[PDB]
């Protein structure tokens, strides 16, 4: 490749720690999901 | 490679190191790049320095067999030793002596910089679309907490979420769940990074750039059926042209179009190309580097990444079995020996045309490259029409 | 005695009675000056500026009577042959020297060598270099209008596609609100603007939706980028670049890179090896005065003057409508006219020592370097 | 001017056809206003002294 | 040489070969112009 | 920067070369070649700007 320019854009890996962030927070929201509602019970 | 003048008048003789070249036989001002090669040359080379103006032709031919140039002139022998800047060729060896390249060569045709650059619409493809699939795996494990927090309707409401996740703007009736509502905060601040994300990568590609975008040459076959195309795409150089015969060995459409390739005047050609009236041009391929440096104003950008067809170059060539042959030679060996070489770069090769980055052009109203996304949407379109049915 | 020069000093014509306009500066400072003596162009004047008051505070250091005068010609000197016995003499201002037509002088030159053949003066009262006049060319860069940077195909085409698209994705709802949902379910998606109308529940035509989304927040993006060049990137190089740049380097019709006729830089293109046939050229089309450069650079006359860095510096705080040129050359500086053995000689060098060493240096800034605020 | 600022306004829009377009003007014209301020933005990101 | 006028006191001194100054050497440091670019009188508009 | 300065060959007062090597500071950076004394000396790799 001649790749030497800027080619780097893009994320895959690299924002999957933004977006893996987000599936945590939601298994996050089972776990306080089931706690908030016995919260309201 | 060469330059002429005239002396003044007001001097009437050189200064500098302006060397006379006359024309007929009154006197001409003589100056240039070979002009500077071989004057250096002659310094070791104890050689004293005689030179003029060529009658006729440039380099030399077969008519019949007959040279109408400098090949014409060291046949006819009018010179001990060869003025102007070789064309490195097979043919002129079989002619009679040869030198080594001062400068190395190449052949190659000459574009003007495309105004119809912009390159190939990563527009969609910066997406890294493995993670936009981790996206769709968003889409299910919003669903799960759909059907979670539970415990069309929640099943369209996904595709409401989906909403939010594509350019937020979604018009239906948000479910009233609260943890439901965390995870509309979960794809909320979600797509706002991959928001200002596509926006990143995006105008990124917009900066960092990889313009190009140009034909690739003679050695495309696109070049091969020109008359195939609506407009022809002028390619070629001026008549009588060495490395054009090099064609006449090399292309046959090349030696077909020729007529239509016919051109007159080589920076001439060059304006010709500033208009517009060809689409680019052939001629003495590393000279089309320079003088592609030399520019009315700074536009064009000539064909070919470099990579060049048929490296070739330049050097004082002579008749068979000269008596100086391979003295000068060794001339040729000190000569680059000095380095200063990169200083005959500077009192010639040396451009102010730069060189490298061109990169951005690409602003632009967008036609094309965007009507690339249209179709991706029309498509979207088929995908539903399917369904529908 | 020396040339008006605003870098070097300003001084205006006298008044009618010679009043001195009363000048405070913008640090208040009730700015000095003197009485020039001048040309008609025999004329007294009014003497004022920032070099000229450094003078000033020559004298004012070693006790010294002032008197002014300025430069018969325009130039210091200049060694030249005549026609009568061709004798080559520096010829100028500093001539007046030779004939001390002056008790002492001052002026923007540094001492070429062959300034010191002649005579010689102290170290430098201030430092510069080469460089050349560099006109700004307009900056603009100002485009897309609204969507401007966006084709009339582009935007029409993708207008049409919504209207369109709307029909389509309306009447497959529709066979099996519409016809009404054209008009806000479209749009709302097209400017995504959220009126709260409503969407059809089809459970693909939504997915169409989501096509008229990434459409959008492509179209998005597609201003995105579109403002990213739009005030990104710039014009092309600047050229200017090196001494040797072969702009310069390559005589040519395009436009004149060039300084002062008669003036003393052209001694760095005067005696010289490689710049001879450039200089020669130069040599040809020279232009008398620095004011002049001033005039035909604004007035896109030639491709570029060459005055002193410092000169230089001035002139761009002057006007904005100009560029620097790359960097310095022949540098070396400028100060008082000195000849020969003087009395005043190696005292007055002594002065100028504590002139560097004091802050009145900086002070004289104020005068010039920092009265621009450019 | 909830439209106008990041959009994003929960509050009942009217029903106003007519007043629709009006929410066009202000809806293309904040989007410029919008993708604007992010140029000059990151503009002064970019270029920056 | 230090271009010094005490050192000028003390005896014969040169022309400079290369100028010099005064000064002191930071190293490379690890105004917020965010809503500054707005151009506020359009804003206004 | 503060106190403009430089660098010589600084020498007893009133030496013999005196006045001629000050010539020969003249011819000296009659050079040009001092350029070439930035490269063999100060011509730096950090660049700049």
């Amino acid at each position: 490749d001649s790749r030497s320019n800027a080619p780097a854009t893009l994320t895959c890996e690299n924002m999957a720690g933004v977006f893996m962030l987000v599936a945590g927070g939601i298994v996050a929201g089972i776990f306080l999901i089931f706690i908030e509602i016995a919260y309201k019970r | 490679f060469v330059i002429v003048e005239s002396v003044d008048p007001l001097s009437g003789t050189c200064m500098r190191n302006t060397v006379p070249c006359q024309k007929r036989y009154i006197k001409k001002c003589c100056k240039g790049f070979c002009i500077d090669i071989l004057k250096k040359i002659s310094k070791s080379v104890k050689f004293t320095y005689d030179l003029y103006l060529v009658t006729n032709g440039k380099h030399g031919k077969k008519i019949n067999g007959t040279w109408n140039g400098m090949i014409g002139e060291v046949v006819m022998k009018r010179a001990y030793m060869a003025v102007g800047s070789l064309t490195i060729n097979e043919e002129r060896s079989e002619v009679v002596d040869f030198s080594v390249p001062f400068i190395e060569t190449g052949i190659s045709v000459m574009v003007s910089r495309s105004n119809g650059t912009v390159s190939p619409s990563a527009f969609l493809e910066p997406f890294s679309a493995c993670v936009w699939v981790m996206m769709f795996v968003m889409l299910l494990i919003v669903s799960a907490v759909a059907v979670f927090v539970f415990e069309f309707t929640i099943g369209k409401a996904i595709w409401l979420l989906w909403g939010l996740v594509f350019n937020n703007s979604v018009p239906v009736q948000n479910p009233k769940g609260t943890t439901s509502k965390i995870m509309v905060s979960v794809w909320a601040f979600f797509a706002v990074i991959f928001l200002a994300s596509y926006t990143a990568n995006l105008a990124a590609f917009m900066i960092q750039e990889e313009y190009v975008d140009q034909v690739s040459g003679l050695s495309d076959k696109k070049f091969q059926r020109p008359n195939d195309f609506s407009p022809p795409f002028r390619f070629g150089t001026v008549p009588n042209g060495s490395t054009e015969r090099n064609i006449r060995n090399n292309y046959a459409e090349m030696h077909a179009y020729m007529g239509k390739f016919n051109q007159r005047g080589v920076d001439d050609a060059l304006l010709s190309l500033k208009t517009g009236k060809l689409d680019a041009f052939i001629y003495d391929a590393a000279v089309l580097n320079y003088m592609a440096g030399r520019d009315e104003g700074c536009k064009l950008v000539t064909i070919g990444s470099g990579k060049v067809f048929a490296s070739t170059g330049y050097g004082i060539a002579i008749q068979k079995d000269s008596g100086w042959k391979r003295q000068v030679d060794l001339a040729i060996l000190q000569l680059f020996g000095d380095g200063e070489m990169e200083e005959l770069e500077a009192l010639w090769l040396t451009g102010i045309c730069h060189n490298e980055k061109n990169e951005v052009m690409s602003s632009q109203l967008d036609i094309d490259n965007m009507a690339g996304v249209f179709y991706m949407l029309g498509a979207a379109m088929a995908l539903s029409l399917i369904t529908f049915i | 005695v020396t040339i008006h020069q605003e870098p070097f000093v300003y001084v205006k014509p006298t008044m009618s009675d010679g009043t001195c306009k009363e000048e405070f500066t913008v640090n208040g400072d009730p700015v000095k000056k003197v009485i020039c003596t001048g040309p008609n162009d025999t004329v007294p004047q009014c003497c004022y500026g920032f070099c000229i008051d450094l003078l000033i505070k020559l004298a004012r250091t070693m006790q010294f009577t002032y008197e002014v005068h300025l430069v018969a010609d325009g130039k210091f000197g200049t060694q030249e042959r005549v026609q009568n016995s061709n004798k080559k003499e520096w010829n100028g201002m500093m001539g007046e020297l030779l004939s001390g037509q002056a008790d002492m002088i001052v002026a923007p030159l540094t001492i070429n060598n062959e300034r010191a053949q002649y005579i010689e003066f102290s170290k430098p009262f201030k430092y510069q270099g080469l460089t050349i006049l560099v006109k700004k060319e307009i900056p603009r860069s100002t485009l897309d209008s609204f969507m401007q940077p966006f084709q009339s195909t582009l935007w029409l085409l993708v207008g049409l596609s919504v209207h369109v698209v709307a029909v389509m994705l309306y009447l497959l709802d529709r066979f099996s609100l519409t016809l009404s949902s054209a008009m806000w379910f479209s749009w709302g998606v097209l400017l995504n603007s959220g009126i709260g109308e409503g969407a059809p529940r089809s459970f693909s035509a939504r997915i169409l939706g989501m096509v008229w989304a990434g459409f959008a927040m492509i179209i998005v993006a597609s201003y995105t980028a579109n403002l990213a060049a739009f005030l990104v990137l710039d014009r092309p190089e600047e050229r200017i670049t090196g001494i040797n740049d072969p702009r310069l380097r390559n005589p040519s019709d395009k436009f004149i890179y060039a300084t002062v006729k008669q003036s003393s830089v052209d001694i760095y293109f005067r005696r010289q090896v490689e710049l001879s046939t450039m200089y020669r050229h130069m040599e040809k089309h020279n232009y008398e005065s620095a004011a002049e450069a001033i005039q035909a650079v604004r007035d896109n006359k030639l491709h570029a003057f060459i005055w002193d860095s410092a000169v230089l510096e001035f002139e761009a705080s002057q006007k904005c409508d100009l560029v620097t040129t790359g960097e310095l050359f022949f540098r070396s500086g400028f100060g008082i006219g000195m000849r020969k053995d003087s009395p005043w000689k190696q005292q007055v060098s002594l002065s100028i020592l504590k002139s560097h060493e004091n802050g009145f240096m900086e002070d004289l800034d104020k005068t010039w370097v920092r009265y621009q605020e450019c």
